[PDB]
This record gives structure tokens, sequence and C-alpha cells, in this order.
């Protein structure tokens, strides 16, 4: 027996870092009574199989860390130091600041006289790190208090990805999952450094290669990913759309598209209206004065029924496919090569390798994470989705757009609507014009096409069931009035990440929740944001350690004596000190358990937020105040067991249960029973559900998220579905759009890697994405018209991706049109001639708040560095390892020079343009000589710009 | 006996192995600084039993050959460190007959720490400036005896690290060298008759590290 593990209780957990969702086994001393003694990988877990990258591998050092917060800390206005205080004091004083600010700023009716019932004087940031049950509860607590400025991590990836993939496929999520990468014949990694940023993903990338696959890395830098690919192709920053535009033309010119797939499952056949045109880099319906488009000009030609007209012959010149062919004729190899900086040879190589997956028995996948996805980032991902629809790689094993999520639960936190524009289940936040529940539900487009499922028509069941979970004693129509509404007249982006920092700097916020985020390092233009936080009356920071956000008031250049911001620092417990679920990139909602009890006096986020809310509710019950109803009637009794936050009970409420005896889909359901699927939710108040996507996750059969069953059929095991390991939304459909993986008979395109198959009156393999017999329904059930969208007339920049230059300063020429920059959209001060970029290394996490406190990770990567080419090193007289000053209009910092051939000068319009690489993992707080955030350098000018900002790099003597 | 097969053609330099070694044994972190490399710690020492070495070699056209070497004791079949150590005191360095692990005991304080490092053709052993004891990779003999994989082997996600009986590992190395040669035609196995840590190199082992082979 191993002594270290002998006598310790053994529990399972999920990694608290990236969205791969690696299994841990935790060993806890005194049969679970004491501290953690060991943390390592779960050998039975089918994603990581015991493997951990150094972040997961170091989780013992994260949890059992004597630098961690022990109890709440208080900082009085202008105070020079922290004052240790009790929970009772901190939550009580916090509950009073909330009420004071709410009562003083709560507006029942906006200027226009419409009901909004909201506060614009309190903002909240975070968090993708919290459990799914804690994210859901947090969102509802903030909305019951009437907040509309509710944001977190997800914003930076959401704004590009979700609208791109939603427009294309009808959902915004990663189409496939990690294990499925192993089934791919060609893996295109472009806008991703997966080897460093999703390391366990490369288990499955390399296994794809073992079974014959070509691995292609498209990156301005040579990384640890590049080292383990068959093809490294350098690309100039922001030349992605040219590159993908060339691939579209290559596929159409060489007839490499999957014809039958395209004719049946994409909108290739649909007739676009006569009002559509493109000329000189502008689509039809352009308002030159306002710099935006009239998208009605891009409408389809509708038949008598109101269904878009189709030519299955694909002969009509206004067929999507024919307009697509016309549009991308301009992206010839010579033009694309010149702008990308990629040799015609390599382009032809990459194009040939990947477009070979257009074969029905071949599958290609594209992996992107953040990359550089600016003005036309949405259109970049649109082009990836369009390539995949052309080659019929959507819905199949080894296919899909694998949009890699960042944080462990950024998928879950987004699903729980911790963004300003969405409630849970991606039901929009009502605007001022949505005066009643009937009007809110009126906005859902209908289809007269009988083959079109148009699943979003069920939205009224989900909204009603949602309001019955929050306010179960009220009519949904009545409860609808409790939750705040945004201004219909204002830009949606005015409620988002970047404008919350703008408003803060204009002192328009009394309060901020920094809940599981480090804005003082995370936010672009750190100098501005750190000064802007001084203009807050109170700040609530909930994190594991003291950090640059909590302690901004004693930061570099700051004078505590003249900063009046009142800070409460509440220390939360680590991931292994609590029970709950995290939803990975693949939508796997994975249950994890408590190992050690919370360290010192730390609490789970659920207990902090629930206790904080109860004290707010108490004050309103005794004092009264502004519109108490939403706060008073919110059902928090379902969240609680044994006087504590219950992950189990919140998860059951999120799945949902019947509030009475109900007949649904011609099947009798008893009162109190768990809802077994979102198909059996109702609009009439019979059912409740916190999130319709969770309906199926916690049934009468039990907690399916806690399943650790590796049982697989041969056809399931061949592609690694593992459908009995945990649970993925929707209803355990592991590969989305899987109806596209079979013909109108129900026979797979690729029988050797079948996802579903029609055998003896049933779909066999994965859960079918949309009920119905073969060839009776269009495969994209969340789309209105039911088709994969090559033509996307809902995008602001036009229905086809078009190259507009995102890299302003060093580029004057667009070889594809007259239109240089985005027509619906930087100083370029010559003192800063270099392109600054920020990116990650394997060993550090986000702002480094967590990993800078883990000695083994600091050991590997102790200091901020500046990676530069040999060419820039020669120009500026810099030697490998020299200290340099990197500067911009926004600030300056010192870092160690790493001179490397992994960085090469960009060739732009006959000039060498040098790119400067910085990690954003560092902050003044810790460690000694670690350095400060690279966001000192980044500009503000609703997503920040972190991949291309102008810098100078000087040697320091 | 047991053997490590290390397929460096699969290594992503994630350094999971480096961290996992220190987690299992609860070793401390060295004081490090960046001197123009991701490589840290820069060398093995008393408290670092495994480090990943980074080496960049220029190649024709875009990118580089980025060579990664997670360095550990080779656990030699005929240990030269034992032979040299046994000239001062027999016991300081012993060979486990079950696993084939070369193990430095607490009696390595008594022997000449300098010359027993010199005898090692891989320059593995490291001396404590205090207790004067030798430390290195102990093959996680603790775990191997209990039918578990070594920490560095279990943590590795790429399939670089492989562990098991000498016969089935040499069988794997031969079959893997055959498939790796199709991508890296200059691929070779390091000292596959003399050691129990068999490194597959994509090219000249000397490019990965000076003491990569005997
Ligand atoms: N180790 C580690 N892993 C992480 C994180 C972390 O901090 N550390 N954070 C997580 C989060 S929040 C996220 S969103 C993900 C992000 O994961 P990634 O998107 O992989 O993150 P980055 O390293 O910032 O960017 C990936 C690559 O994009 C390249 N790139 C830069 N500009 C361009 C361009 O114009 N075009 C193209 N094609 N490529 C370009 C960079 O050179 C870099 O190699 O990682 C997650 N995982
Ligand atoms: N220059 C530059 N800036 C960037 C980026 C970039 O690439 N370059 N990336 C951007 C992106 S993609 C993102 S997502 C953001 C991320 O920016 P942030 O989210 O602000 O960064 P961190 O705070 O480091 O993220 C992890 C946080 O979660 C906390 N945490 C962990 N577990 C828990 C828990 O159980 N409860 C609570 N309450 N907190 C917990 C950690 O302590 C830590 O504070 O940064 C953005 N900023
Ligand atoms: S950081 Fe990501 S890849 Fe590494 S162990 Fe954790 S979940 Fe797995
Ligand atoms: S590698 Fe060196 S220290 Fe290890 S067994 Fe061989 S001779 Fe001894
Ligand atoms: S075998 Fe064990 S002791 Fe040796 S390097 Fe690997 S983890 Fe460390
Ligand atoms: S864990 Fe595996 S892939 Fe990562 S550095 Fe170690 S040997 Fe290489
Ligand atoms: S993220
Ligand atoms: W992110």
């Amino acid at each position: 027996e191993l002594q270290k593990l002998q006598w310790a209780k053994q529990t399972t957990s999920i990694c608290c870092y990236c969205a791969v969702g690696c299994g841990l086994i935790v060993h806890t001393a005194k049969d679970g009574q004491g501290r953690a003694v060991n943390v390592e990988g779960d050998p039975d877990h089918p994603i990581n199989e015991g493997s951990l990258c150094p972040k997961g591998a170091s989780i013992f050092q994260l949890g059992e860390n004597d630098q961690r917060g022990t109890q709440p800390l208080y900082r009085a206005p202008f105070s020079d130091t922290w004052k240790p205080v009790t929970w009772d004091f901190a939550l009580t004083e916090i509950a009073k600041r909330i009420k004071k600010t709410r009562d003083a700023s709560f507006t029942e009716k906006n200027a226009a006289g419409d009901l909004v019932n909201r506060t614009e004087a309190i903002a909240s940031f975070g968090s993708a790190a919290m459990d799914n049950e804690e994210c859901w509860a947090y969102g509802n607590i903030l909305r019951s208090l009437g907040l509309v400025y509710i944001e977190h991590q997800a914003r930076i990836x959401h704004s590009p990805t979700v609208p791109a993939l939603a427009e294309s496929f009808g959902r915004g999520a990663m189409t496939n999952h990690w294990n499925d990468l192993a089934n791919s014949d060609c893996i295109l990694i472009m806008g991703s450094n997966a080897a460093e940023n999703h390391p366990i993903a490369f288990k499955w990338v390399l296994r794809a290669k073992d079974k014959g696959a070509t691995l292609i890395h498209v990156d301005p830098r040579f990384t640890r990913t590049s080292a383990r690919c068959d093809v490294y192709a350098p690309i100039r920053s922001g030349a992605d759309i040219p590159f993908l535009g060339g691939l579209i033309k290559y596929i159409l010119d060489n007839k490499l598209y999957f014809t039958d797939y395209v004719r049946e499952y994409t909108n290739a056949s649909l007739i676009v209206g006569e009002k559509f045109s493109f000329k000189d880099g502008l689509f039809s319906g352009y308002d030159a004065a306002n710099k935006k488009y009239d998208k009605s000009m891009w409408a389809f030609e509708l038949d008598a029924n109101g269904v878009p007209k189709r030519d299955p012959a694909l002969k009509h010149p206004r067929c999507v496919i024919n307009l697509l062919k016309k549009h991308y004729e301009r992206y010839n190899l010579d033009k694309v090569a010149a702008i990308t900086g990629t040799s015609k040879e390599q382009l032809q190589q990459v194009y040939k390798a990947y477009a070979a997956t257009g074969k029905p028995d071949k599958a290609g996948t594209i992996m992107y994470a953040m990359g550089w996805t600016h003005s036309v980032g949405v259109q970049n991902i649109r082009a990836m989705a369009m390539i995949q629809l052309l080659l019929g790689n959507i819905g199949v094993a080894g296919g899909g757009v694998n949009a890699l999520r960042g944080e462990s639960n950024v998928q879950g936190s987004t699903d729980q609507g911790l963004l300003a524009h969405i409630w849970p289940g991606y039901n929009p936040v009502p605007n001022s014009k949505a005066a009643t529940l009937e009007l809110y539900n009126a906005a859902t487009p209908q289809s007269k096409d009988p083959m079109s499922v148009n699943w979003w028509q069920n939205r009224p069941k989900y909204v009603a069931s949602y309001l019955k979970a929050l306010y179960p004693d009220e009519e949904p129509a009545a409860a609808y009035d409790y939750l705040p509404r945004i201004d219909a007249g204002r830009k949606l982006t005015d409620y988002f990440w970047l404008n919350i920092f703008e408003k803060m700097d204009k002192g328009e916020f009394k309060g901020l929740f920094a809940w599981g985020m480090n804005p003082a390092c995370g936010g672009a233009n750190a100098n501005k944001n750190r000064k802007a936080m001084g203009k807050l009356e109170w700040l609530v920071n909930v994190n594991l350690f003291e950090n640059e956000t909590s302690s901004f008031w004693k930061g570099p250049g700051m004078n505590p004596a003249e900063i009046g911001t009142e800070v409460f620092f509440l220390p939360c417990c680590v991931s292994i000190e609590k029970e709950g679920s995290v939803a990975n990139s693949g939508r796997w909602m994975q249950w994890r358990y408590r190992g050690p009890k919370p360290y010192a006096e730390t609490k789970p986020d659920g207990d902090i937020m629930l206790d904080m809310f109860k004290k707010v509710r108490e004050l309103y019950a005794k004092e009264g105040g502004a519109y108490p109803a939403p706060i008073a009637k919110l059902n928090i009794a379902d969240w609680e067991e044994h006087n504590e936050f219950s992950p189990t009970k919140v998860a059951k409420l999120m799945n949902g249960y019947f509030l009475k005896d109900t007949e649904v889909g011609g099947k009798q359901f008893k009162k109190g029973q768990q809802v077994p699927s979102f198909a059996f939710l109702t609009a009439d108040g019979s059912t409740c559900s916190g999130n319709w996507l969770h309906a199926g996750s916690f049934t009468d059969a039990g907690n399916l998220m806690a399943r650790r069953d590796k049982t697989q059929t041969p056809e399931q095991a061949r592609i690694g579905l593992f459908p009995n390991w945990s649970f993925c939304w929707p209803v355990n459909r592991r590969i989305l759009y899987n109806r596209a993986s079979v013909d109108k008979t129900g026979k797979p395109w690729n029988p050797a890697k079948a996802v579903i198959e029609w055998k003896d009156g049933k779909w066999v393999g994965d859960v079918v994405d949309g009920g119905g017999d073969p060839g009776t329904k269009h495969p994209f059930i969340m789309q209105t018209h039911g088709f994969g969208a090559l033509y996307g007339p809902g995008r602001e920049e036009g229905p086809f991706p078009e190259h507009y230059e995102p890299l302003e300063c060093p580029v004057s020429k667009n070889p594809f049109s007259k239109q240089l920059h985005n027509p619906v959209a930087a100083v370029c001060d010559p003192r800063y001639p270099f392109i600054g970029t920020t990116y990650r290394v394997t060993e550090h996490w986000q702002t480094g708040l967590m990993t800078r406190r883990c000695a083994w990770l600091v050991e590997a990567e102790p200091q901020i560095f500046c990676e530069i080419s040999k060419e820039l090193a020669k120009l500026r007289g810099i030697g490998n390892g020299d200290t340099v000053k990197v500067s911009s209009l926004r600030g300056a910092l010192e870092a160690v020079a790493i001179v490397t051939e992994r960085i090469r000068p960009f060739k732009i319009e006959g000039v060498d343009v040098h790119m400067v690489g910085l990690p954003w993992h560092y902050g003044w707080m810790v460690p000694k000589n670690g350095g400060d955030t690279a966001n000192l350098l980044t500009p503000s000018a609703g997503i920040p710009e972190t991949k291309a900002f102008m810098v100078d790099v000087r040697k320091v003597w | 006996g047991k053997m490590f097969f290390v397929d460096l053609s699969r290594c992503t330099a994630c350094r999971g192995c480096q961290i996992a070694c220190k987690q299992w044994k609860n070793l401390p972190a060295e004081e490090t600084r960046n001197t123009g490399s991701h490589q840290n710690p820069p060398d093995l020492s008393y408290v670092t039993l495994k480090t990943v070495r980074f080496t960049e070699k220029s190649r024709k056209g875009p990118g580089i050959d980025w060579l990664f070497f997670p360095e550990q004791c080779r656990h030699c079949v005929e240990p030269p460190c034992k032979g040299q150590a046994d000239v001062d005191l027999e016991g300081a360095v012993v060979k486990d007959e079950t696993t084939g692990a070369v193990l430095f005991t607490e009696l390595t304080a008594k022997v000449d720490g300098e010359s027993v490092r010199s005898a090692c053709p891989y320059d593995i052993p490291r001396i404590d400036p205090v207790t004067k004891r030798l430390s290195k990779c102990d093959m996680c003999n603790d775990r191997v005896q209990n039918g578990l994989l070594p920490a560095c082997v279990k943590t590795c996600p790429t399939g670089t690290m492989n562990f098991g009986d000498e016969q089935e590992m040499l069988a794997l190395a031969e079959k893997r060298l055959a498939e790796v040669k199709k991508t890296y035609p200059g691929a070779v196995l390091g000292d596959p008759n003399d050691v129990r840590v068999v490194y597959l190199f994509t090219r000249d082992p000397k490019d990965f590290y000076e003491h990569a082979v005997a």
C-alpha cells in the first residue's frame, strides 16, 4: 500500500482551469476530515485517462497554499491597509451598500415611460470559474436586485463565435467534442495554440495522426503546437479571411465540395432576392452616413407560402451557391499569398490536404479558440463554418467547428446567462419595448416549411418554466414584470464588458462586483481601469487570494490616502473544496465532489452569494425600499439544504420538475416528478426549469452529470461518444447536427465512423439531433429555415465574409476591393512602429492570479518576457535574455528578451513589419520580479484589442 | 524488469511531467529567473529530478525544429554510478531486482558525491551542498512496486511517456520507430541495450542534449 494515499479518503473532481474538463482523483487526510494530501489525474476518465498538464498537475499546490485568503478583509475609504473582519460584518455591510445604491438609483420607468425596473448604478464581472449551480443562482440574485450590467470572461469569445455559429448552424456552441478529434482525417488549427492552451486535446490530435490524419498549424508564431504538426504555415496577423476566402474558391473551382450534402443540408439551393448585390467592397442597402446596412435588401425570394424559394438543380443565378462562387472568384492564390505572407506552394499544400475531406468517407475539423477573432472576427468564423458546410464536415465524427472554450465552466456560465443580453437557456433579456410576456414571445420567427423543425418555437415553454422556477406562486405573465429590461433604443454593446469600464471611468457606477475575475489585470488599458476603480464608492471582490483588483488602491503609482473606494475582499474556496457541476467545451456537464473542507474560514461561492442576498432581503423586509417584490418573492428555499447552499437542489431546479399533475406529449406525469427532457416543458405554468438546456440532466433516474459509466456500443466506441459518461446538453446529443451525417435513407456518409444510423425504426449511436424519420426533416433544427447557412443575411458586415483590414497601422492596400476597413466599423503614432501581441504559455492561467501563487509554475515561467525575431533583435541591438522596455500610448513595462526564429518579420506592401510577443499572465501583486500585466500597453478602443496594438521595444542598460 | 519508452516525436513540452514529479514527492520549487528561454529550471539539481530542456534548430523554410528533452536518470542495466559508489561504501547505491530501478540510499552522504556524478555517462546525479546526499529520478519505485505508473508517465497526455516490462516496451519502441520514421526519417532509439529509459529521438540525439546518449 502507498503510505501517502493510505488513510486518505479518495474522491473524484474535474480540473478548475481550461474547458477540456480533465478528471482528477483527490486524496483527503483523516478519511476526508482534514487537508488534501495528493491531487493527480483520474485514470478512468475517458478525456484525459489520468493525464494532466502542469496546471491540473499542480492543483494540490493551489488548494494547500498558505498565501490563500482565510477570512473576509475590509478596506475603509482612504485606508492604507486591510482590516480583518467576520462574515456577519462583511455580508451585513455589503447588503447595506447594495440597498443604499439600489433604493437611490432604481428606475421603474425609463425616459420613454416604459417599464424597466432596473439599477444602472451597480455592475457585476464574473465568473466562468464558479460551478454551474452557482452561476445560475448568481445571475438570478443580480437580476432580482434589478442589475443589467452583468458580464464575465465569455464576452471576448462569445461576440465573435456565438453569432457566427448561430447564424451558420443555429447554435453557438462547439459542434463536436475532444475525443471526436481522434476520428478526423485533417485537423486545421488556426487561431488556436491547443498544445499549450488545451493540452490534453493533443492526446486526441496525435491519435488522429496515428490513424492517417494530417495536422496543420496556421499561426503568425511557431509554437509548441507547430512543433507537433505535419504542416506549419505562417500567416500575417488579420489575414485569416483572405486565407479562408482562398480555400472557399479552391473548393468551388476544383469541385471538392460534398455535392449531395450541400444540395440537401445547406441553403445552397435557396433563391436570394433581386435587391442583393456586392460592388467595390460594399453589399446592397449600405447607409454611408450611418455606416450600416439595410439587411432587408439581403432577404430571400419567398414562395406563395412565405418559405424561401429553392432550385434543387442549383442552376438559378441567384442560388446562394452561385452567388457564393461569384463572391469568392477574387481570392486567387496570388492575391491571398501576397497578403497572408504564405507561399503559394504551402497554400496549395494546405488547401489540397484539407479540401480532400470533402470526400463523404473523410472528415476535416477546424480548431480555433480566441486567436484574433476585431470588427470582422464574426465573419472569420462564418468562413470556417462555410468551408465545413461545403465539405460536409458538420454533424460527422472528426468534423465540426471545434470553437474551443477557455475556462472550465465558461460554457456553463454563458448557459446561465451571466452576459447582459441573455437569461439562462439563451432566452434574450427583454428590452423596454417588450412590455408583456406575449410580446416577448412574439419576436420568435416562424416557418411555414413542414420539413423545418424550427425548435425555438418552443421558447414560450422555456421562458414560462424559467419564471416558474424563480417565482413559482405567480403567473409567468405576472412574474415577467419582476426582472429588469434594457433600453430598446440603446446599442446592445452599451451594456457589455468594454463600456462597463468606460462608464466606470466616467464615475457612473457606485458599486462593482469583481466576482472571480481580476479586472485590474484582465481589462485592456490597465492604467485607465486601475484609476477608474478609484471612482467607485464600493467594490466587492470574491476570489481565492488577495490580488491586483482587491488591492488596486495600493497598486503601482497609487496613493491609498486619496482613494475613497470601500473594498470588501471575500475569500472563496477552491474547486476541490466543494460539490457541483462544470460544463466543458463539448457541453459535458460533469459532477465533482468535496475532498477537503474549505481552507480556514473560506466559503463556496453559493454560500457567499446566498447569505449576502438573504441579508439584503432582511433589510427590505424591515426597512422597505425601492420595488421590493422581485427580491421578496424569489424562491431561494429550493437552493438550500441543512442551512447551506445545495448544489444538488439547485441542479434539480435547473433540470426542473412538474408543479402539478400534467399530460405532455401524450404521457401522464405526476406532480413533483423531475422533467425528463425539455420536450416535456409547458408554457401554461404546469412545469418549472431554471434552464431548459439542463432539462434531461437530473431526472427521476437521478444525477446523469454524476454518471462515470464507460459502457459503449461498438459504433459508439468507434468514435468515442461515451454517452453514459456524465451528460451533455442538449439531451446527451454529443455531436450536434448529426442528422447531416446520414443520407435521406438514414445511412451514414461514412459507415466506418457512423454518428447515428437508421436501424429497425430507430436512430442508433449518438442521440439524434432532432426527432423524425430519415429524409422527413431538415438537419439544422435550431435554424428557422432548417439549413446550414452559406449565406447569412443576419450578420452586420454582410451575408458573406469579405476581407476588411483589421491591422490598421502598417496596411494601406486591400487587393480585393476599394473598401480598405470594415464599412460598418487607432492613432498609429510613429514612435510605436511594432505590432504588440499578447498570448498564453502552458504553465500560467489567465492574469496568473492563480498560477503566480503556485511555486512549481513560477519555477517554469518566473517572469514576463518579450519574444522578438533575430531581425528585430539585430535592428534594436538586443541580445537573448536582455531586459527591454516595451512601451505604447497607454503605458510601458520591463520584460526579459527571448530572441527566437519562432517569430519572423511580416512582409506588408514591400516593408518588413516586426511583431512583438508578450504573455499577459503577470501582475505587480506576486511574485517578486514577476513583472506587471501586458494590458498596461493595450488600448481601450464591445471587445478589447489584445492581439494587434502598436508598441516600441528598447534595450535597457 | 521495467522500462520507460519516451517517444519525443509526440512531446508538446507541456511540462506536466516536470510538475507531476514535484507533486508526488512534494519537492520544493527552485529560485528561477528568465535568461531568454522557456526552459526552467535550467538544469537538474537536488530538488529537481526532472526538467524539460528546450532547443531551437534552424530548418529550411518557415518555422524551426523545436527539440524537447524531459531529462531523467536512465536507470542503467549495468550502473556505472553504483560501480564507482561501491569503491567508497557498498549500500549507498543499490539495484531493485523487481523493477530494475537504480536507487540512491541515505548512505550517499558517506561516498564521494563529485566522482560518482563523473562516472555517470549521462551526468544525472546532483549533490546537496548541505547533507552531501545524491538525488535523482528513483523511477517512482514506490508506485511501480504497487502496480501504478510513475507520476511523469501517468500525467503525460501525448503518449510520449510509456512504462511497463522491458520486453513489451522494446517491442513498442521498435514498432513505434517504424511508424515515426515515416514522418521523421532520421529517428533513432537512444542506447536501447544499456538503459531502462529508452528515448526515441526525431534526429541526432546530441541536438536534444549533450548527454542524451552515452
Ligand atoms: N495555458 C493556458 N491555457 C488557457 C488559458 C491561459 O491563460 N493559459 N486561457 C483560456 C482562455 S480564457 C481562452 S479564450 C483560450 C484561448 O486559447 P488560444 O486562442 O489558443 O490563445 P492564444 O494563445 O491567446 O492565441 C492562440 C494563437 O493565436 C495566434 N494568433 C495571433 N494573432 C493571430 C491572427 O491574426 N490569426 C491567427 N490565425 N492566429 C493568430 C497566436 O500566435 C497564438 O499562438 O485559452 C484557454 N486556455
Ligand atoms: N492582454 C490580454 N488580455 C486578456 C486576454 C488576452 O489574451 N490578452 N484574454 C482575455 C480573455 S479570453 C479572458 S477570458 C479574460 C480573463 O480574465 P479574468 O477572468 O479576469 O482572469 P483571472 O481572474 O485570472 O481568471 C480566473 C479567476 O477565477 C478565480 N477563481 C477560480 N476558482 C474560483 C472559484 O471557485 N470561485 C471564484 N469566485 N473565483 C474563482 C481565480 O482566482 C482567478 O481570479 O482575460 C482577457 N484579457
Ligand atoms: S488545464 Fe486543461 S488540459 Fe490541463 S489538466 Fe486542466 S483541464 Fe486538462
Ligand atoms: S543514468 Fe547515471 S545516475 Fe542514473 S543509473 Fe545510469 S549512471 Fe546511475
Ligand atoms: S519516474 Fe517518478 S521520480 Fe522519475 S522523473 Fe518521473 S515522476 Fe519523477
Ligand atoms: S508531460 Fe509528456 S508531452 Fe508534456 S512535456 Fe512531459 S513528456 Fe512532453
Ligand atoms: S474564457
Ligand atoms: W477566454
